[PDB]
């Protein structure tokens, strides 16, 4: 498998600007008769991939005239000239120069915006999840940019690890932010054998963590 | 509309079998290859193998040999992929793509078929409310939430006040904890709308025929 690699995972881009993406191969891509089968797909959200550029530099029918291609042998690069709003999606690169065709992980165009920090909010269990046994404490680390943020769950000073399952939201199309949430799922006697519950998140914006809490 | 048009979503338990059709329309079916590509959840877009309509013999990447099989009925312009003794890792979207003989790319892609392999039985969600226990104003905006835990299958739908509140609503992706799914939604209102005005959390689970309205009551 000719490991195909692409960086960056996510490329913030102010629309109007120009984006350039790159891809690299765990072998060389000149086929055994001077042809280079490196092709790039665009996958818009919960839709299909669709050929944009083949044989390194040729543009698929209809594909808009600001897209470009270049690269030799092992480093290829796609370039978009004035990225318009509907060039946004996961750009993948593939090779069918060696058996078997392989795909690289893709790089997503994302809109850029000034930073913000998560409005965190922290919720204890409700009487009604308690009258039957579990207790899911739930923190909402809402409305932040950039995507990396990390949550830690401090339980009575100590830390907890089994119980977190986090889940992330797609870049909100109204203010380009992200949101994330972790619900610590404890049983009702794990929850009632503790008292201080604090949710904690270090995001790029504050050096200090943006902790929040309730005291059981 | 030269398209390859595929079957619908499949929900299978372990050990079962699924057969995906891919109808080609608009083009000379013998003139291309049909390739099958697997898109697995936050794994790579993976190439499964290929079918050559002139001979009729497939080719398979090692990784899907044996248990995956590709059949064909070239009179009826339909291509096929059959999965037998469905394991749990086969949950992914499988796509068929027409590849070309001169320039070797894959230019028309079907819309993909979603198989979901699981052991769960339908379960209506438990819906619980999330009100902030006198967790005072950090700054004049309360964010409440709903937590819908333990359900199968996807989907559920959350709305707040029957869709009359949507600018402050975030609903987070499902994450299955132990076969069943879990999901939460938060609304952020001004502090004078709630608790003066009510805020209700409405979740519907089409597969089980269950709609639950929860009111967020101060605490
Ligand atoms: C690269 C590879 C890869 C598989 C190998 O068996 C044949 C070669 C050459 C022809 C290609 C094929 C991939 C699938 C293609 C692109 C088709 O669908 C028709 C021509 C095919």
């Amino acid at each position: 498998d000719v490991v195909m690699t692409q960086i960056p995972l996510s490329l913030p881009v102010n629309l109007g600007d120009q984006a350039s993406i790159s891809c690299r191969s765990s072998q060389s891509l000149i086929h055994s008769n001077g042809n280079t089968y490196l092709h790039w797909y665009l996958q818009k959200p919960g839709q299909s991939p669709k050929l944009l550029m083949y044989k390194v530099s040729n543009r698929f029918y209809g594909v808009p005239d600001r897209f470009s291609g270049s690269g030799s042998g092992t480093d290829f690069t796609l370039k978009i000239s004035r990225v318009e709003a509907e060039d946004l999606g996961i750009y993948f690169c593939s090779q069918s120069s060696h058996v078997p065709p392989t795909f690289g992980g893709g790089t997503k165009l994302e809109i850029k915006r000034a930073d913000a920090a998560p409005t965190v909010s922290i919720f204890p269990p409700s009487s009604e999840q308690l009258t039957s046994g579990g207790a899911s404490v739930v923190c909402f680390l809402n409305n932040f940019y950039p995507k990396d943020i990390n949550v830690k769950w401090k339980i009575d000073g100590s830390e907890r690890q089994n119980g977190v399952l986090n889940s992330w939201t797609d870049q909100d199309s109204k203010d380009s932010t992200y949101s994330m949430s972790s619900t610590l799922t404890l049983t009702k006697d794990e929850y009632e054998r503790h008292n201080s519950y604090t949710c904690e998140a270090t995001h790029k914006t504050s050096t200090s963590p943006i902790v929040k809490s309730f005291n059981r | 509309q030269i398209q390859l048009v595929q079957s619908g979503p499949e929900l299978k338990k372990p050990g079962e079998t699924v057969k995906i059709s891919c109808k080609a329309s608009g083009y000379a079916f013998t003139n291309y290859g049909v390739n099958w590509v697997k898109e697995a959840p936050g794994k790579e877009l993976k190439w499964m193998g290929w079918i050559n309509i002139y001979t009729g013999e497939p080719t398979y990447v090692d990784d899907f040999k044996g248990r995956f099989a590709f059949s064909l009925e070239t009179s009826a312009s339909t291509a096929y992929l059959e999965i037998n003794n469905l394991k749990n890792e086969d949950t992914a979207t499988y796509f068929c793509t027409r590849g070309d003989y001169v320039n070797w790319y894959f230019d028309v892609w079907g819309a993909g078929t979603t198989v979901t392999v699981s052991s769960a039985k339908t379960t209506p969600p438990s819906v619980y409310p999330l009100a902030p226990g006198s967790a005072a104003q950090t700054n004049s905006m309360v964010t409440l939430g709903c937590l819908v835990k333990g359900y199968f299958p996807e989907p559920v739908t959350v709305t707040w006040n029957s869709g009359s509140l949507s600018s402050g609503v975030h609903t987070f992706p499902a994450v299955l904890q132990s076969d069943l799914y879990t999901l939460s939604s938060s609304v952020t209102v001004p502090s004078s709308p709630r608790p003066s005005e009510t805020v209700t959390c409405n979740v519907a689970h089409p597969a089980s025929s269950t709609k639950v309205d929860k009111k967020i009551v101060p605490r």
